[PDB]
RNA sequence: AGAGAGGGAACCCACU
């Protein structure tokens, strides 16, 4: 966490820009001090005495800056804030320490370390289990209207972005669809951010897949096999009526979580969800309409083979579909929030100290109470 | 609210008119002992 | 045009004719914005003080008032674009109206306010 | 008057003041141990 | 005709941000990027929220785009109400005077001298001060020989000072204040304040009478009450309905023998029997005392309330005699027989005579 | 919590090897909370860009630049969950994936991969929160752990021969419970290697010891087998509990609640693996010799008889810390906390204690004997209204917890994070067992 | 011989 990951934090955040003449910020390079107490002095805080007093154990964290303004200027190790370290770490004062170092400093070498010292406690951070993510599950909701549905909790690795489930439903009604007409089950997807059972079919053309021939071929990757051909001709055969992208994206914009204004900034707020919502694991990209498809194709295909039973159905409680979040993800996760935050704050200051006509003084711009 | 200061197992209704604290009482772990009668306790001196 | 605006909010005055906002230094400066050739308060701080008015309640930024309802109710519709005063306390001297009146201009009184 | 301070890291003593900010003269450590009472202390063997 | 929309607004910067609209539309009223706007409205006592009038509310959002002050509002916009619209604009309105500002915020000051130049004017106060002593309060009086013995920024003119943050003071202080900081309609201060420097009280259940009109002599009790014409519903002697009658009609008229209060004056506080009515003079007796007291009739009430008119203690101790012989403990209590005390060595505190101890 | 469906809460088959199937919290959170076990390690992760330049370099078609007709007769590689591409020969790129995991040339040891053979798939995870633990390598019913490596391992300090040296050997790896679904794992080589009536003789891996499949406080149970597994739970929760010397550095500890012990011994009867939790260096409890007999009647239902004159002798006699902190408040001079012994003519509110047990300035002297409700920290808060007569600073002091007693071990006096004097004062009190 | 006590809420770990 503290040797890769705060980086990949601070430089997967984008440098904000200001628009009058515009000026951004950036941060690059980080810096790791050792843990120091101070008023006082630098001086090293061991962690015993940091236990004594109730102090915390937190070493100092460093950052340059670099604003443009374009006139740029650099500023080298500018204090961010304090983030607390676990004893016998690769940053605390006694990594690598012989025992009668330990011994001098009042601390055991029995002491496996591992835990925080804040305010004089010592704290652990309980890993804590969750479905692993990026990965394609099939469940049966035996209650609900689906027969079996599909999700996958896809989150990209070095995104702030947290994760966002989609679900691939096929509509149970085993008999007719409580119509004259409505014969097969219809397969269905809920999108993040849209509050409609958006069909299959929509989303492919809406993914510039026009012809039903290249949908089937990205579902169903044997043409020789009929059964799950007729199984999916239900869904197929829905939404025939929509045949264009304009169509299927306008349609996939209609029933979200913000409502689109007419056929204007509803488009753009589709093709929004289906860029930067659905399956960023696979790509956020303009290329990345393909994989997309090719993944989102994957697990309509893995729905029909759980509806075949071709494929066991898949267990909650396996422990190949769970991941361990330890120290390392859970204050990467404390830490892309509060980085954001700290970056919100400093454009509030900006916005304030702009429209005096003024420069802002960029030591009050990064207040170091809410990253510590 | 005082709809939440009544109305939960914590409120006034069950939590303080049900059941309720109460003076003269003691609680310390029990120790067999097969020297004295089924309708006997022996308590501790510095309880009684 | 700008001229019109005030720059501060200190000693914001009102007219006691258009009920025009202005500071003390831009109707020392500029006069009245809309009828000054019928007061002449330019170069003349004393004619200020008895055509302005220390005590108003409420400002209109009157930026069109040939498409304003506010200015059919508040009667400011022929007027040029600026700062306005809902309610202006105080009254013209009687040879300022008189002479006024001897130029064909009327005073109506700008105190909108309902006095209990 | 004065009470007498061990001063922790040092293990030296010092005297302390009322309303006196703890430090140590040696290296100013901010951690003082009194010192053991001066009444007597009585152990039943037991 | 257009209509006024609700933006919200930074607390106390109001009037800037209609200065700052206007500053913007005319800075931008010959781009191609125009003001659609017509008025912008931002009250005297209206706080935190402005008005736009506009006949759109995109046109209110595309205006106040690039405006911090309104940030709060750039989301959603609410509209006056249309028979509210008149509303927005319609205003509402050696004497003592009380300040605005500072620490003598509305306290009673004596208007000494009005200054013609219409800037500020001399006022007489009471100090609210602690004579530089607490601070590195309530009214009292100036105390010069205090703040002469405490010293500090304090200058002496026999009775004239200076103090504080020039605070002009004599015999009380007299310092000069701006007619904009000061309340000059409304004050109306008391009878302690004169030391310092009609009326109608009906209340349910009391008994009246009427002096005049066509329904005179009708008493009946109290109801309701108003201000100043009351239209009171009296529940009168032998009437099951409800008549009308002002405040200058009737009279606070009770029969002799019954519960009277005083409510003002110097016999207020005082209960007892009243015994003879007559025209206005009304005579009753105390509960406290026998005492006479004539009263006005106004200043009667019907009110049925009563009236109110060892040495061994912390000593360490050393058992020499009996089975704890040898044991050094502490006594925490002690009688003329016994005492118990604390052990130093086992977990408990046992009880021994006095003559077994021994102290150290 | 409360729940009452029991599926997240059962013993699944996977948890074998990877966390305790013994300890838990046997209250309302039984399964919900786990406890690792030994070996079991979680995987950090790394990143995959070196793994797809790897399967670009050999024979892998990407997906933009596939034909739709040849994907159903390959397999589908994944790379952390999102599909990478297409590959024809899925055996030789398993055996060259794990040719590269048996030397850590490019994938690390951590990364797992998982060719699916029943449906045409192989997923390489290289996610941060994998749980894996090591497992020996079987090449032909043979293990790979020679007696080359063990007289090298028997010379550590000398060699620098490490557990590295011989994860680098291609001897052990790292199996995750993906990877565990496709594997063929023999419990010993003692009996798994040997030719018999046949089993399967296709074993890729072997296990190194079955005593590691036990979380640490399974670990201390002797003969844990021969329990029953409800016990086995119920000592998992006790050991947590038992008194002893929880840390080397007790003395310098201001832990509130110490449970230290006289004399803890370690125990006659052990298991090799409390070798490596330490237990014999900072263990709880002590060897006593007893006897299972029915007797006068008080080791009834779940009691024991114990000793009087064994525990005279410091059988089970421990020691009870417990520390007491107390710092004052610099304020806008309205309360104004310090530490002082308060007098009964000054101060107000004084309730009725020993205030002569305190120093000069209100703090015990380490060595003086206090019992319930008795002074440790005379602290003094001022009044607001001492001028608005003759009475002054009231009472605000911490008192020793009532029906507690005991001798103050020691008292540290320093400044807190705002510089505010703070003292703590950590009170000693011997528990002989009762 | 001068005699009473207050905090309060929130959340973790166990205990039977
Ligand atoms: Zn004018
Ligand atoms: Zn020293």
């Amino acid at each position: 966490f503290i040797q890769m990951s705060v980086q990949r934090i601070v430089e997967d955040a984008p440098p904000i820009d200001l628009q009058p003449p515009r000026y951004l910020l950036k941060f690059e390079q980080i810096y790791l001090s050792k843990p120091t107490h101070w008023d006082g002095a630098p001086s090293p805080m061991m962690p015993n005495e940091a236990r004594l007093r109730n102090l915390t154990y937190s070493a100092p964290l460093y950052v340059d800056i670099t604003k443009t303004v374009q006139l740029q200027t650099q500023h080298q190790k500018t204090f961010i804030g304090k983030i607390p370290i676990m004893l016998r770490s690769t940053y605390c004062l006694l990594n690598g320490l012989t025992d009668r170092d330990l011994c001098e400093l009042n601390e055991c070498p029995l002491d496996p370390g591992g835990y925080f010292i804040i305010n004089g406690s010592e704290k652990v951070l309980i890993a804590q289990e969750k479905m692993a993510t990026n990965t394609v599950y099939v469940f049966a909701k035996k209650d609900s209207k689906y027969a079996y549905t599909g999700e996958c909790r896809s989150c990209l690795e070095n995104s702030s972005r947290p994760t966002s489930t989609i679900w691939v439903s096929m509509l149970a009604r085993g008999g007719q669809g409580a119509k004259k007409s409505a014969i097969g089950q219809r397969i269905v997807a809920t999108l993040p951010y849209i509050k409609q059972e958006v069909p299959i079919i929509i989303v492919f053309r809406a993914l510039g897949f026009v012809s039903d021939r290249d949908i089937l071929e990205h579902i169903i990757y044997d043409f020789e096999d009929p059964e799950m051909m007729e199984m999916v001709k239900p869904s197929l055969d829905e939404a025939f009526v929509i045949q264009e992208q304009n169509v299927a994206l306008n349609f996939i914009g209609s029933r979200g979580a913000k409502p689109g204004v007419t056929k204007e900034k509803r488009i753009k707020y589709a093709k929004e969800v289906l860029q930067k919502e659905m399956l960023p694991h696979v790509g956020v990209s303009d290329f990345c309409e393909t994989k997309k498809a090719y993944f989102l194709g994957y697990m309509v295909h893995r729905l029909l083979l759980a509806a075949l039973g071709r494929r066991e159905l898949d267990d909650r409680d396996h422990y190949g579909n769970k991941r361990l979040d330890l120290a390392g993800p859970l204050l990467a996760f404390l830490f892309r929030g509060m980085f954001k935050n700290l970056l919100k704050e400093v454009r509030i200051y900006a916005q304030k100290f702009i429209d005096r006509g003024k420069d802002f003084n960029l030591e009050l711009a990064i207040k170091t109470r809410i990253i510590s | 609210s005082l709809k939440q200061r009544l109305k939960g197992k914590e409120g006034r209704v069950r939590g303080n008119l049900m059941g309720k604290r109460v003076d003269f009482s003691a609680r310390t772990v029990i120790t067999p002992d097969p020297n004295l009668s089924i309708d006997q306790v022996g308590v501790p001196r510095s309880i009684a | 045009a700008l001229e019109t605006v005030p720059k501060d909010l200190r000693h914001l005055r009102a007219c006691l004719l258009c009920s025009l906002v202005k500071t003390i230094d831009q109707f020392e400066y500029d006069g009245c914005d809309n009828c000054d050739a019928y007061l002449q308060m330019k170069g003349n701080r004393e004619m200020v003080y008895d055509c302005t008015s220390s005590s108003f309640d409420g400002i209109i930024a009157m930026m069109s008032p040939e498409d304003s309802w506010v200015s059919k109710w508040q009667r400011v519709s022929n007027f040029k674009p600026g700062v306005y005063a809902v309610s202006v306390t105080g009254r013209l001297p009687q040879g300022i109206v008189r002479e006024l009146k001897s130029r064909g201009v009327a005073y109506k009184s700008r105190d909108t306010a309902i006095k209990t | 008057q004065p009470m007498i301070y061990i001063c922790g890291e040092c293990h030296t003593e010092n005297e302390i003041k009322s309303r006196d900010p703890i430090r140590c003269r040696e290296c100013g450590y901010r951690i003082m141990y009194k010192k053991r009472t001066k009444r007597l202390v009585v152990f039943d063997a037991r | 005709d257009p209509n006024l929309w609700t933006v919200k607004c930074k607390i106390g910067e109001e009037r800037a941000t209609a200065i700052s609209l206007m500053r913007k539309f005319i800075a931008y009223q010959f781009t191609d990027t125009p003001l659609q706007i017509k008025s912008v409205v931002a009250p005297e006592h209206v706080k935190g929220y402005i008005y736009v009038e506009a006949y759109k509310q995109t046109h209110v959002k595309q205006a106040i785009e690039g405006v911090g002050n309104l940030r709060l509002g750039y989301w959603n916009q609410q509209m006056v109400p249309i028979k509210e619209m008149t509303d927005v604009l319609k205003v509402v309105k050696k004497s003592w005077v009380r300040l605005k500002r500072g620490i003598y915020k509305d306290d009673i000051a004596q208007v000494d001298y009005v200054e013609p130049s219409q800037n500020t004017i001399s006022l007489k106060m009471i100090p609210r001060i602690d004579y530089d002593r607490i601070k590195a309060p309530p009214q009292r009086l100036f105390d010069a020989e205090k703040i002469r013995s405490l010293g500090g920024d304090v200058a002496s003119d026999g009775d004239f000072l200076i103090f504080e943050g020039n605070r002009y003071s004599r015999k009380f202080l007299f310092k000069s204040f701006a007619m904009s900081a000061v309340i000059t309609e409304g004050v109306k201060p008391t009878l302690s304040e004169l030391e310092k420097f009609r009326e109608h009280n009906f209340q349910p259940g009391d008994n009246v009478e009427v002096c005049e009109g066509e329904l005179i002599n009708l008493q009946g009790k109290i109801l309701s009450v108003d201000g100043n014409k009351i239209t009171i519903m009296p529940k009168h002697e032998d009437l099951k309905d409800m008549l009308e009658f002002p405040a200058q009609e009737l009279r606070k008229y009770f029969k002799m023998g019954d519960h009277v209060k005083v409510i003002a004056g110097r016999f207020e506080g005082d209960t007892g029997l009243i015994v003879r009515v007559e025209e206005n003079f009304v005579i009753l007796f105390s509960d406290l005392t026998m005492h006479e007291l004539k009263v006005l009739p106004r200043d009667l009430q019907l009110c049925s309330e009563t009236a109110s008119g060892n040495e061994l203690i912390g000593q360490t101790v050393r058992i020499s005699q009996g089975p704890y012989k040898g044991y050094i403990g502490v006594v925490k209590d002690a009688t003329e027989s016994t005492a118990r005390v604390e052990l130093h060595s086992t977990c408990q505190t046992i009880s021994v005579d006095r003559q077994r101890l021994t102290t150290v | 919590r409360d729940g009452k469906l029991a599926k997240p809460r059962q013993l699944h088959n996977t948890l074998w090897g990877m966390v305790c199937p013994a300890e838990t919290p046997e209250g309302h959170a039984v399964g919900l909370v786990k406890n690792l076990a030994l070996m079991a390690y979680i995987s950090v992760g790394s990143q995959p860009s070196p793994i797809l330049e790897f399967l670009e370099e050999w024979s892998m078609e990407n997906l933009e630049e596939i034909s739709p007709a040849a994907i159903a007769d390959a397999t589908k590689i994944f790379v952390n969950g999102c599909w990478v591409g297409i590959h024809k020969d899925p055996e030789q790129l398993m055996n060259t994936l794990r040719k590269l995991r048996r030397q850590m040339d490019i994938i690390v040891s951590e990364v797992s991969m998982i060719r699916d053979i029943r449906e045409r798939e192989i997923r390489i995870y290289t996610d941060a929160g994998r749980i894996c633990r090591p497992l020996l390598i079987v090449e032909k019913q043979k293990l790979l752990l020679k007696k080359r490596h063990i007289d090298q391992l028997k010379e550590r300090e000398y060699n620098n021969y490490s557990w590295q040296d011989l994860v680098a050997s291609g001897v052990v790896e790292y199996i995750d419970t993906l990877e565990e679904e496709t594997v063929m794992l023999a419990m010993t080589p003692d009996d798994l290697q040997e030719k018999e009536v046949a089993y399967c003789s296709t074993y890729t891996h072997c296990e190194i010891h079955p005593s590691m499949i036990l979380g640490v406080c399974a670990s201390i149970i002797p003969f844990p087998d021969h329990n029953q597994s409800p016990r086995n739970t119920y000592q998992s929760a006790m050991g947590k509990q038992a008194m002893g010397v929880y840390i080397t550095n007790f003395h310098v500890r201001m832990d509130t609640l110490a449970h230290v012990l006289y004399y803890p011994q370690k125990p006659l009867v052990t298991t090799r693996s409390m070798e490596y939790l330490r237990f014999r260096e900072l263990p709880a409890g002590i060897n006593s010799i007893v006897a299972i007999a029915s007797y006068t009647g008080y080791n009834q239902e779940d009691s024991v008889i114990m000793n009087r004159s064994a525990v005279d002798r410091g059988f089970f006699r421990s020691v009870f810390y417990r520390s007491y902190k107390e710092q004052e408040s610099k304020k806008g001079f309205d309360q104004e906390e310090v530490f002082e012994k308060p007098t009964r003519e000054t101060c107000q509110g004084m309730r009725h204690a020993i205030y002569d047990k305190l120093d000069d300035d209100g703090l015990i002297a380490p060595g003086v004997r206090v019992s319930g409700d008795d002074v440790i920290i005379g602290k003094t808060v001022t009044l607001p209204e001492n001028e608005d007569r003759r009475y002054t600073k009231r009472d605000c002091s911490t008192f020793l917890r009532t029906s507690e007693t005991g001798i103050v071990d020691q008292v540290m006096v320093t400044l807190n994070q705002e510089g505010y004097k703070f003292c703590k004062i950590r009170v000693r009190s011997v528990r002989i067992p009762q």
